[PDB]
């Protein structure tokens, strides 16, 4: 059948400020088929206990989910999200800009 | 609420 | 102002892996209140939203019943699915379907919708008018024929007329301090230059509700659509949304850019510029 690519899109909760806790965000939408796998990562590592919305989907089927996790920003560490789909053929990997 | 279909199949 | 309530199924087969997992969410407008997943290790229709908390063990009860008895029913449309493709009980398949009802200030009915979709594509609709279909191929005629016969729209019309907007209504009134309040975005713009001859000019909204927004960039008055870079919006996990527009300026022109903010939660569209 026909399938979708996910779109990707790193941010947090609030406006980051360094020390000053808050939630990081990866939102993956507008693909089909549903099955997705998402991480986030610190420094290139795995976060664990990372929660996500249940599954849904827009007017015109495709779905979208949301991955978050609670963290403190810094200077010096560095985030994205890896997020791999039936569509890719390797793992893509969106860094986390403060200004995006 | 949710709607309830009984014995409705494609 | 005007309201909506609706569900959402995804039925997903998955073969050598079990029974197709069924999965079902409800909103009231862009607020989640309920969900059911049959994966979970003991199923139940679970509350989102603070304000369906309240509803007592007869709703949770019934709700529950109803979401087992429709991935009973939607496990089954996967096989007739097949069926009606001539496909192969190998290959893992979806059905979404999405039902509800619009209401306006007064409560009373906009318009109900009830439409399936299989492997992402629409599959039956039911039409505005509440008593005919719309399907999308010989397949789905199969359905139609069946749903005619059976008068199945008329049920779907006393639904939609009915229990849909009588709900609606209750869950409104019961979670009127966040379903009935509308945050304004909160808004300003960034700017980035890219070269010595090019910087970006970035209009951000923060902090919406609902999600429906328009953020425009003009350039001397004149709305720059083909040449504007439009996010989509996405939530924030507080309830709220964001979203922003970008656009790639000449170094010196930036004051004849202007972004414009239209936004529920705003008596007048704003109108903002870079400000260094």
């Amino acid at each position: 059948m026909i399938q979708r690519t996910p779109k990707i899109q790193v941010y947090s909760r609030h406006p980051a400020e360094n020390g000053k806790s808050n939630f990081l965000n990866c939102y993956v939408s507008g693909f089909h088929p549903s099955d997705i796998e998402v991480d986030l990562l610190k420094n290139g590592e795995r976060i664990e206990k990372v929660e996500h919305s249940d599954l849904s989907f827009s007017k015109d089927w495709s779905f979208y989910l949301l991955y978050y996790t609670e963290f403190t920003p810094t200077e010096k560490d560095e985030y994205a999200c890896r997020v791999n789909h039936v569509t890719l053929s390797q793992p893509k990997i969106v860094k986390w800009d403060r200004d995006m | 609420a949710s709607l309830n279909l009984p014995a409705v199949s494609w | 102002g005007s309201h909506s309530m609706r569900y959402f199924y995804t039925a997903m087969s998955r073969p050598g892996r079990g029974e197709p997992r069924f999965i079902a969410v409800g909103y009231v407008d862009d607020t989640q209140f309920v969900r059911f997943d049959s994966d979970a290790a003991s199923p139940r229709m679970a509350p989102r939203a603070p304000w369906i908390e309240q509803e007592g063990p007869e709703y949770w009860d019934g709700e529950t019943r109803n979401m087992k008895a429709s991935a009973q029913t939607y496990r089954e449309n996967l096989r007739i699915a097949l069926r009606y493709y001539n496909q192969s009980e190998a290959g893992s398949h979806i059905i979404q379907v999405m039902y509800g009802c619009d209401v306006g200030p007064d409560g009373r009915l906009l318009r109900g919708h009830d439409q399936s979709a299989y492997d992402g594509k629409d599959y039956i609709a039911l039409n505005e008018d509440l008593s005919s279909w719309t399907a999308a191929d010989t397949a789905a005629q199969i359905t139609q024929r069946k749903w005619e016969a059976a008068r199945v729209a008329e049920q779907l019309r006393a639904y939609l007329e009915g229990l849909c907007v009588e709900w609606l209504r209750r869950y409104l009134e019961n979670g009127k301090e966040t379903l009935q309040r509308a945050d304004p975005p909160k808004t300003h713009v960034t700017h980035h230059p890219i070269s010595d001859h090019e910087a970006t000019l970035r209009c951000w909204a923060l902090g919406f509700y609902p999600a429906e927004i328009t953020l425009t960039w003009q350039r001397d008055g004149e709305d720059q659509t083909q040449d504007t870079e439009l996010v989509e919006t996405r939530p924030a996990g507080d309830r709220t949304f964001q979203k922003w527009a970008a656009v790639v300026v000449p170094s010196g022109e930036e004051q004849r850019y202007t972004c414009h903010v239209q936004h529920e939660g705003l008596p007048k569209p704003l109108t903002l510029r870079w400000e260094p």
